[PDB]
């Protein structure tokens, strides 16, 4: 519900910890035409907790919303926000001409149309140095070998398709076997022991029963594996106990 | 949260003067979701500060405008006679447009004076039939704040009575006015209704 | 050159759904976002919604949702505050407004005229007048005569004296609010004892909602 | 978590009996060290001297930069354009009001982070730290250890554990070590203070290490597969200890090089010099289409010409022009007053755009233009 | 509760439509085929059928 996003080259992390957050209140905003989640699926989410969440927003000019994603590649993607192969997230977009275009010409938004190599995965070059194609140094301005690399572009309501502003927001979590800080507004239910029951922790599901071992962990550590990677120990949520799980009769 | 301004503020020319704002929002574009409108007495406001470290083209100089944490505050270089007129603080970060409270900005006026009196018995028009007034007239006090009481035969009388004080125009001083009803049997029954104004104490 | 012009004062009954304009020109109507801004007397500022004329995209405020529609005419360029159900509480100026060539989408840089909105369902009464004469067993120093204005409920009630003449010596006061919904105002003249009657010393009251005149001595 | 388990893993460590540099500065004007894909830092001292680490590119005002300080009880993270001095020091108005003369300005600060716990470990000796930047990500761990031998680092084991991971997203390659000076007075701004008024630092490398795993769940013991042979076949093995024989045939041997692409040059020339040298072009009514193919992809002839007042490329970047493979190039050419080169773009209006001259929406090229008042 | 559409109405907010074609290809008799004319049934030859 924000008003105005940042460009693409400094887009604005808005880290998220601390909460229930209930996905199916995004639907209600602005159309959806792209929802996908390349690591997971758009519904397993409200049923699923997350180590640390982040939210990165900016606007480009919609004929490039196809750059945002895995092994992508072009201005976007080399020079101003790229995505790693193991992304683990998902990605909205919507038309916002409405908000970040204006007739007389916007020049607020920015895409850094060159620079000296491919910008890395999840960093920023906000950086306003004058890239420089010679040899003898710039005189501080744009001239025959150094130019101006923050160029803009002029979104106007008259542009078509392809040309107008989207809004772009990439949600990125990170399900590893970490302490959970957002789960969703799932229900608890009380805790049995010593009997075959099914278990949803924060988002590991299986069958055992628990007997409460003396697996001493340390304060980052949630889970335990085995040799075969199968979760043997889980800590509680809500308590500091440490459970052990073992298979069925 | 709802955004929130002093009461009022007051100055003179030549001073510089400073209003504060608080109870702003924040999102991803930013903190700077505050801008300030000022209204003459009976017209359209203007638009006077918009990005609090910038502002519209063609705005004289003597504002400006700066923010802090949760706080903003509106910087006056100068005050002048005409400047005399309300400020809103109005944030637009959720897309959700949020006026402030509104602030008076006056200037030094007229030192203190004594309140005018006057008190009549009721009209030979209005005791002919069962309406009849009692008015009181008071005016030419600076402060902007009194309260009038009535009484008969020493008894003081604490119903059916309204007063209000607004100001009147640039004279520089207020004027109050207070109206009773009554029967007309409730007078002749009774000694003449006196009128005090409690402004200073006694009356 | 942008300009704006909104309808004039209005002056109706509850239960009627009133529909107030807000024309511009001098610019592209049709990709400027417009909307309206309540104010009531003595209140503040309060957002009420927006249009975008190039579509029937609108945003309304939480508060009035539903409270009132607006509309605008793209083929001319003029939005429209169209009310549903009116309540007699809903009395207030309102102003529309839009963005300009800065700011953001919703900064409401320019503004309108303004539209004055009475609702209340009192119909136009007449003001009824008493005369303030002097005491006369207290004819001392200097006499004070005046006229005493009640019982009317529109504003355009107003007083003079001698039809115009006798500018100097008289002061009018505020007006007051009843419990039955009308007003009541006083104003009296100060003249010396001696010079009582001078010429005539005859009130004038007038009321064009009302059409009374009424002329009264004291 | 892990017990009884020999797991093997594969990140930036500290290669095993690596030259590291032990630091004794007093001496102030210490140039910045590097950061290569990873560092590592150790001291022994109780005094709690040094208390912070200035990270980032260049370490200026240019670009963004990563400061870690610690306070009282509490610790201060931000990036922002700090311009750190040529010597960053904690000075303290003294036991209290200490201030931040380790830079001069700093002013965008996109980013902060108070945990208010880091890195104070008490006050009764050794603290060892690892810094790594990965993904955007900065990662921090750390161990506290005592102390019971000669002034030197320890031997045994002591695996650090993770102490926070924030993101910043700089390309950090240069770091250094803050310290307060507290020379009983305060100090002025100027650099190369009264030093008269000890850490160690080591490089990470991408590595391979062998990790054992006590019943406690803490490691006991490691082994670095590519530092001896004897290393690389326990690894193999998956065992700390190796019987007699020949038991691994370890690895083989290789050795990298590096050259270029796109042979050969020599095939052809291309025409472009034909659509930019010319006298005079054809009116914006009959703007030139000027058909290209079946040359050799080289731009550079553009570059020796006269500056260029507009050059707006709505495909992709000028640059990858000499690079890319075409199927084929119309390059057009007119010329204009100068400022109606504004209307000469996709969705944009105006006569020109409406009646002489119209792009697609799916148009790809570059428009460029520059002054000829003296050649037109 | 009840929807509305309005033509003045842009792109996304116009009224859309949906239609699910189930079907069912396992060995089953047949109700409903293509255009396929039917040629003859020759038969006691190796043929494509």
């Amino acid at each position: 519900n924000a008003t105005t996003f940042a460009s693409v080259y400094a887009w604005n992390r808005k880290r998220i910890s601390n909460c229930v957050a209930d996905y199916s209140v995004i639907y209600n905003f602005a159309p959806f035409f792209a929802f996908k989640c390349y690591g997971v699926s758009p519904t397993k989410l409200n049923d699923l907790c997350f180590t640390n969440v982040y939210a990165d927003s900016f606007v480009i000019r919609g004929n490039e919303v196809s750059q945002i994603a895995p092994g992508q590649t072009g201005n976007i993607a080399d020079y101003n926000y790229k995505l790693p192969d193991d992304f683990t997230g998902c990605v909205i977009a919507w038309n916002s001409n409405k908000l970040d275009s204006k007739p007389s010409g916007n020049y607020n938004y920015l895409y850094r149309l060159l620079r000296k190599s491919k910008l890395k995965p999840f960093e920023r070059d906000i950086s306003t140095e004058i890239y420089q194609a010679g040899n003898k140094p710039c005189n501080g301005v744009a001239g025959p070998n150094c130019y101006s690399p923050l160029q803009s572009y002029g979104f106007r309501p008259t542009y078509g398709v392809g040309h107008q502003p989207y809004r772009v927001v990439v949600l990125s979590f990170e399900l590893l076997h970490a302490p959970a800080t957002v789960c969703g507004p799932k229900k608890s239910t009380n805790l049995v022991k010593n009997k075959c029951v099914n278990f949803n922790f924060n988002g590991l599901t299986g069958t055992g029963v628990l007997t409460e071992s003396n697996k001493k962990f340390l304060p980052f550590q949630q889970f335990g594996r085995d040799i075969a990677d199968t979760t043997d120990a889980v800590r509680d949520p809500q308590t500091l106990e440490i459970l052990d799980i073992t298979p069925c009769s | 949260s709802a955004l929130t301004q002093p009461p009022s503020a007051s100055g003179s020319p030549g001073q510089s003067v400073t209003i504060s704002c608080t109870g702003a929002s924040s999102d991803v574009g930013g903190y700077n979701y505050v801008s300030w409108y000022q209204q003459h007495p009976g017209k359209a406001p203007k638009l006077m500060i918009y990005e609090v470290n910038k502002r519209p083209s063609g705005v004289p100089d003597r504002f400006s405008g700066s923010k802090s944490g949760n706080t903003a505050s509106l910087t006056i270089s100068g005050l002048q006679a005409d400047d005399e007129a309300d400020y809103y603080c109005c944030s637009y970060a959720l897309s959700r447009v949020v006026f402030g409270g509104g602030t008076m900005l006056t200037v030094l006026g007229q030192p203190k004076a004594a309140p005018s009196v006057t008190l009549f018995p009721p009209s030979s028009e209005e005791l002919q039939a069962n309406k009849a007034t009692l008015v009181c007239l008071i005016s030419d006090f600076y402060p902007g704040a009194v309260t009038v009481a009535w009484k008969a035969d020493s008894s003081p009388v604490k119903a059916g009575v309204e007063t209000t004080t607004p100001s009147k125009q640039s004279n520089n001083k207020y004027a109050a006015s207070s109206y009773l009803s009554l029967t007309p049997e409730q007078w002749k029954s009774h000694r003449s209704y006196s009128c005090q104004v409690t402004h200073e104490g006694s009356t | 050159q942008m300009q704006l012009v909104q309808s004039g004062a209005e002056v109706k009954k509850p239960g009627e759904s009133l529909k107030i304009s807000c024309k511009g020109s001098g610019y592209t109507f049709s990709y400027y976002w417009i909307g309206w801004v309540r104010q009531m007397p003595g209140k503040g500022l309060e957002w009420m919604g927006i249009i975008y004329p190039g579509d029937s995209d609108t945003r309304y405020s939480p508060s009035f949702q539903g409270q009132v529609t607006i509309s605008a005419d793209k083929s001319i360029s003029t939005a429209y505050l169209h009310w549903s159900s009116l309540k007699a509480s809903d009395t207030a100026m309102y102003y529309c407004a839009r963005q300009g060539d800065l700011g953001d989408w919703i900064l409401l840089g320019y503004w309108g005229q303004g539209t004055l909105v009475t609702v209340s369902s009192a119909s136009t009464k007449g003001p009824s007048v008493f005369p303030l004469a002097p005491s006369s067993k207290s004819t001392s120093g200097t006499a004070a005569l005046g006229c005493l204005v009640k019982d009317y409920f529109p504003e355009p009630v107003t007083v003079s004296w001698n039809s115009g003449a006798l500018t100097s010596g008289v002061h009018t006061f505020p007006a007051v609010l009843q419990s039955s919904g009308l007003y009541s105002l006083s104003s009296v003249v100060t003249v010396p004892s001696s010079s009582l009657g001078t010429q005539t010393y005859i009130c004038n009251v007038n009321h064009k909602p009302s059409n009374t005149k009424v002329d009264k001595k004291v | 978590f892990r017990s009884s388990v020999l797991h093997s893993t594969h990140d930036l460590f500290l290669p095993f009996f690596s030259n590291v540099t032990w630091f004794h500065a007093k001496r102030f004007d210490n140039p910045a060290l590097p950061f290569n894909d990873g560092v590592y830092f150790a001291s022994t001292e109780k005094s709690n001297i040094i208390r912070g680490w200035i990270f980032g590119t260049t370490l200026d005002s240019k670009t963004q930069s990563l400061l870690i300080v610690n306070n009282a009880t509490n610790v201060v993270i931000k990036v922002c354009e700090f311009q750190f001095c040529n010597d960053p020091f904690l000075d303290v108005y003294q036991w209290m009001e200490s201030e931040f003369r380790v830079y001069s300005s700093a002013n965008n600060c996109t980013f902060e982070y108070v945990s208010q716990p880091e890195g104070k470990e008490g006050n009764f000796n050794l603290r060892e730290f690892v810094f790594k930047n990965i993904d955007g990500y900065f990662k921090i761990y750390s161990k506290h250890t005592p102390i019971n031998l000669e002034r030197d680092l320890p031997q045994g084991f002591s695996a650090l554990e993770p102490l926070v991971d924030l993101p910043i997203g700089i390309n950090i390659t240069r770091f250094q070590t803050l310290l307060a000076l507290h020379r009983s007075y305060l100090t002025p701004v100027d650099s190369s203070s009264g030093w008269t008024a000890a850490y160690y630092v080591g490089y990470l490398q991408p590595r391979t290490f062998l990790l054992k795993y006590n019943e406690n769940g803490t490691i006991t013991d490691a082994v670095d597969c590519a530092l001896d042979p004897l290393s690389e076949t326990k690894c193999t093995l998956k065992s700390f200890t190796v019987e007699k024989g020949i038991y691994q045939t370890s690895n083989f041997r290789v050795q990298p090089t590096e050259s270029i692409v796109r042979f050969p040059n020599i095939t052809n020339l291309c025409p472009f010099h034909e659509v930019f040298n010319a006298t005079t072009f054809a009116s914006v009514y009959a703007w030139n289409r000027k058909r290209i193919s079946n040359c050799v992809a080289d731009y550079s002839v553009i570059y020796n010409f006269a500056p260029f007042f507009a050059f707006k490329c709505y495909g992709v970047s000028p640059t990858k022009l000499n690079d890319l493979c075409f199927t084929n190039v119309y390059a057009d050419s007119f010329v204009i007053r100068g400022n109606e080169v504004s209307q000469i773009a996709p969705g944009q209006t105006g006569n020109i755009a409406d009646y002489n001259y119209k792009l697609p929406d799916d148009f790809t090229g570059c428009v460029i233009a520059w002054n000829s008042n003296k050649l037109d």
